[PDB]
RNA sequence: GUCUCCGUAGUGUAGCGGUUAUCACGUUCGCCUAACACGCGAAAGGUCCUCGGUUCGAAACCGGGCGGAAACACCA
RNA sequence: CCACUUUAAAUCCUUUAACGAGGAUCCAUUGGAGGGCAAGUCUGGUGCCAGCAGCCGCGGUAAUUCCAGCUCCAAUAGCGU
RNA sequence: GGAAGGGCACCACCAGGAGUGGAGCCUGCGGCUUAAUUUGACUCAACACGGGAAACCUCACCCGGCCCGGACACGGACAGGAUUGACAGAUUGAUAGCUCUUUCUCGAUUCCGUGGGUGGUGGUGCAUGGCCGUUCUUAGUUGGUGGAGCGAUUUGUCUGGUU
RNA sequence: UCAAAGUUUAAG
């Protein structure tokens, strides 16, 4: 079982939840702002140029 | 021919083992009474193809 | 070439060192080895019957494997149609290693060398005894045979009997039947009789001599009649030739018949000259402790250290040593570190954690250091010298200094 | 058949302002082993003559020449009758004293003749090279040294020394010669003596 | 030094200027045998020691080369 | 361990006061445990090796025979060679 | 048994036939070769045999890559969400979210030990079962009681004819 | 009313 030494192991990912997740801003205390845009079929991710969905798999950029 | 090599071989690599304890025998005329014992007295019992005193299944 | 040779020589001693290692079931190797004077017919006969009386061995795994084995050797020798020059060597088998691979495995090669050893053996493993024997003994002795009838020069490996040249000669009669001519008869045979051992002694420094220095570690002289020693005592023959004469055999016979005899006479001659220059060169280092100078060297620790900075002249070590060099590296940072341990400080130690760090640093596997010494002996100083244990002085070298050590080019200072 | 003796001069030997040395030279403790026992601490150096080579290195570093490495026949390791310390001096046999007949030892200094003075006068017992009364004299049976010992043992013999140093009693006793004589008188044979 | 002869498949030998270079063994390949041996059937293999000549043609006839082996070397 | 006795003088036994047992202590051993022949088809290691075995034998990867642990057997201040 | 008596079979012979052995190819096998050319079986009782005419699958072999289909428990792991499952684009054979990158998710799955499973066309048919095959397709094999022998054994189960 | 027919792992 001699393993070679450049192809070595391949590591599996490590997620991060960054603590508890925010979406949404106090606005007037009563009203409330959404941050990011929701799903049109959830909110749809702010991708560095694309918008893409977490569930349904919906994608959108603005050219 | 054939190499002086191994000697001690099977005595070398063999796993060590603790000898244990357990407690002081008994000696002299209170083992051969305690033997006596446990061959007339104590078992004697229904008879199933033989005994065996040192046995295990 | 000399470095190809070398080169050959190291290819060899590796494989050999593989197959040593490598080991199997029942007796389904075949070491099988043939001197290169031998038939290959007969030889492939051989193999036949065995093959034949395989065909009954009682066993499943055993006698199938053997079948094949002696199949593939076979094969192989189909494959020649002589026995090349130094012989041949066949090793067929059927591995086990890692991985539970039961691979099948040949390997015949013409190897370096003459040989004269024939073998044939099943076992477990492969039968590489009589090639590391080869390969220890590269001590070439020459032979000179004398006779009134004819000469013979010769050499001699560890096994091998070599024949280098020979002739005959038509020397006059003991006598001479007239008065006054017996005295001028005799004049003339001793003369025609200085003439033989003169061209003897040309023919010997032509043979036995390599580039103005001789080729041969010894040198025999043999015969009978007190001939070869005209040969040794005498002007005629060449000082540096008649520096290395070693023995003076009384034999009968004479020539190719009376060679053989020599050798066994000579044998326990021969044997002795690797004994005596490990007496001479652990005694020449002995001497430097013996006096001030400061040259010699010792230990591991101190020996290697000199070899790295300004190199040893002779590095001297023991056939045997224990000691290793590891490989050890460190899990996280990528540092390194290699030393020379012993076989307490290699099998299980403690300090091989990293501590500045703090982790594991893991002794990545060896190689061992005399075999490291053979490797690059050329990159230092140069002049491998192993040694015994046998002589006095070399029973001191090992048990005493460890077995390990070397003499300097210049003086050195030590500290620690 | 030969066996060394190692032998640390005592008063020489400061194992303090030389390092640790003999050691880093010696050849039996690079290889590792127990050959010489030192450290910057503690006071004199210890070898052991068993795993001493006899190499003769240590002898040519150490600073002082604190050190010596002798040879001594095999033979003697029986017959060794005083060792006062490791690494120190090494009596074999005693003088045979014989009762009315006047023992004559005769050999240079420095052969371990003071210390067999002090074992027949009874002030050292023989340790017998060990560093024990009856297995003393089971030791020296068959010899008229067990006779010698246990006349010693039971019947307390006065063990008295004529002195090699004649200066040094001057400066301890004091008074005329005539006095000290009427003193230790106990014969009463001064007149005969004088 | 002389005179003589012989150098032919792996081995030992035949060979009368025009030969597929003879025979035996060995070798390989079948078969036979459980296998082997023997046996049977097939096959492969010559730098004809080396060079030059004579010859329409030379393995041979003739010359020299390199090897090998017998006999002679006597009268003082 | 006081004391007596013993004894030529002692010792030892004997006599005798005073201290003197929870077994972790005041600790029983030597050889065996396939057959002959009393007593394990137990568990771990080795793999025709190391070894055992007076004899027959056991050992070549499920050793009742090897080295170990466990249990058991024989005799027991003894028991082996 | 290259001993003697019977008596029998075209896997024996005879008398014949059809051949095979020679040719080409089909295929099995051994060898060589190869990363791998997977493997069992070698006298009848191995070799167009494994129902074995494999493109893939079959598939074990080799060289690449995913996945867990790692049960349960004891625990640690419990929410400042343990840490199952992801379009990019680089990479990759791949439109394997396999990885690096970057948004989000079942929400009680997880990961780590230990016990321990589980799988395996891995090893062992000289550890076995079952099933075949063969000895051995011939006429053979058996015990009870009695008889003969110290007994192993033998008789029955046979001189002869008959099938 | 008698031709020839030799041998069989060390690998349990
Ligand atoms: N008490 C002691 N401790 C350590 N060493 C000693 C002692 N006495 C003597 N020596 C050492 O022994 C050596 C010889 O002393 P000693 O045997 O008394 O002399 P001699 O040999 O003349 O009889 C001295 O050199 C000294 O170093
Ligand atoms: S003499 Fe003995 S001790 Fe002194 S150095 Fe040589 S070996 Fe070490
Ligand atoms: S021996 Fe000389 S060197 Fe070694 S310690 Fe004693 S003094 Fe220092
Ligand atoms: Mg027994
Ligand atoms: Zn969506």
């Amino acid at each position: 079982k001699s393993y070679t030494t450049p192809k070595k192991n391949k590591h599996k990912r490590k997620k991060v939840k960054l603590a508890v997740l925010k979406y949404y801003k106090v606005d007037e205390n009563g009203k409330i702002s959404r941050l990011r845009r929701e799903c049109p079929s959830v909110f749809m991710a702010s991708h560095f140029d694309r918008h893409y969905c977490g569930k349904c798999c919906l994608t959108y950029c603005f050219n | 021919h054939g190499s002086l090599a191994r000697v001690g071989k099977v005595r070398g690599q063999t796993l060590k083992v603790a000898k244990q304890e357990k407690k002081k025998k008994r000696t002299g005329r209170a083992k051969r009474r305690m033997q006596y014992n446990r061959r007339f007295v104590n078992v004697v019992p229904t008879f199933g193809k033989k005994k065996g005193p040192n046995a295990n299944s | 070439s000399a470095a190809d040779r070398n080169v050959e020589i190291w290819k060899i001693k590796k494989l050999i060192k593989s197959l040593e290692a490598a080991r199997g079931n029942g007796t389904s190797m075949i070491s099988l080895i043939i001197p290169p004077k031998d038939q290959i017919s007969r030889v492939a006969k051989m193999l036949a019957d065995e093959f034949g009386t395989a065909s009954n061995i009682k066993s499943r795994v055993n006698r199938l494997s053997v079948l094949g084995a002696i199949t593939s050797v076979q094969q192989r020798l189909k494959l020649y149609n002589k026995v090349p020059p130094n012989g041949l060597v066949v090793y067929c088998g059927t591995i086990v290693t890692e991985e539970g691979k039961e691979k099948k495995v040949n390997i015949d090669f013409e190897p370096f060398k003459p040989i004269n050893t024939s073998l044939y053996l099943c076992d477990n493993k492969f039968h590489t005894e009589a090639l590391t024997a080869l390969l220890s003994d590269d001590s070439k002795f020459g032979f000179i045979v004398i006779d009134g009838s004819g000469a013979l020069f010769g050499t001699l490996q560890g096994n091998t009997r070599e024949v280098l040249h020979k002739f005959t000669v038509d020397l006059p009669k003991k006598h001479g039947r007239a008065a006054q001519s017996a005295l001028r008869f005799a004049r003339l045979r001793m003369e025609k009789r200085h003439n033989y051992v003169r061209k003897v002694a040309e023919t010997a420094v032509q043979l036995f001599i390599s580039g103005d220095k001789v080729n041969v570690a010894g040198l025999v002289l043999a015969g009978s009649a007190d001939f070869k020693t005209e040969l040794s005592q005498s002007d005629m023959f060449d000082q540096r030739l008649q520096s290395k004469v070693l023995k003076l055999v009384d034999i009968s016979y004479g020539g190719e018949n009376g060679f053989n005899q020599a050798i066994e006479l000579s044998t326990e001659v021969l044997s002795n000259v690797k004994f005596i220059q490990e007496k001479k060169l652990i005694g020449r280092y002995f001497d430097e402790i013996s006096q001030d100078t400061g040259k010699y060297c010792f230990g591991v620790e101190d020996t290697l250290k000199a070899l790295e900075m300004g190199a040893v002249e002779i590095l001297i070590v023991y056939e045997n040593l224990d000691i290793m060099r590891y490989v050890l590296h460190c899990q996280g940072t990528e540092e390194e570190k290699i030393l020379y341990l012993t076989p307490e400080q290699e099998k299980d130690k403690s300090h091989f954690t990293d501590k500045e760090t703090g982790q594991e640093h893991e002794l990545i596997e060896s190689m061992p250091l005399l075999e490291w010494f053979a490797n690059n002996y050329k990159k230092f100083g140069a002049t491998l010298e192993i040694v015994t244990d046998k002589s006095q002085e070399g029973s001191q070298f090992v048990k005493g200094f460890g077995g390990i050590g070397g003499i300097l080019r210049y003086r050195v200072d030590f500290q620690g | 058949k030969l066996t060394r003796i190692a032998i640390v001069n005592h008063d020489k030997c400061k194992p303090k302002k030389c390092r640790q040395e003999c050691k880093k030279s010696c050849p039996v403790v690079r290889m590792g082993k127990l050959c010489i026992e030192v450290t910057p601490q503690s006071k004199i150096a210890w070898i052991s003559e068993t795993l001493c080579i006899g190499c003769g290195i240590c002898i040519k570093k150490c600073p002082f020449g604190a050190l010596s490495i002798v040879n001594l026949p095999s033979n003697l390791e029986k017959e060794t009758t005083h060792r006062y310390c490791a690494n120190a001096f090494k009596l074999h046999r005693l003088p045979i004293p014989r009762p009315g007949e006047v023992l004559g030892l005769v050999g240079t200094n420095g052969i371990g003749k003071s210390t067999a003075l002090k074992i027949l006068a009874g002030k050292q017992k023989p340790n017998l090279g060990k560093y024990d009364w009856q297995e003393i004299l089971t030791y020296f049976r068959g010899s008229e040294l067990q006779n010698y010992f246990t006349k010693i043992l039971e019947d307390d013999l006065k063990a008295i020394i004529k002195p090699q140093y004649v200066d040094q009693i001057p400066k301890a006793a004091k008074g005329t010669v005539g006095s000290i004589l009427d003193r230790k008188d106990e014969t009463k044979t001064q007149a005969i003596v004088c």
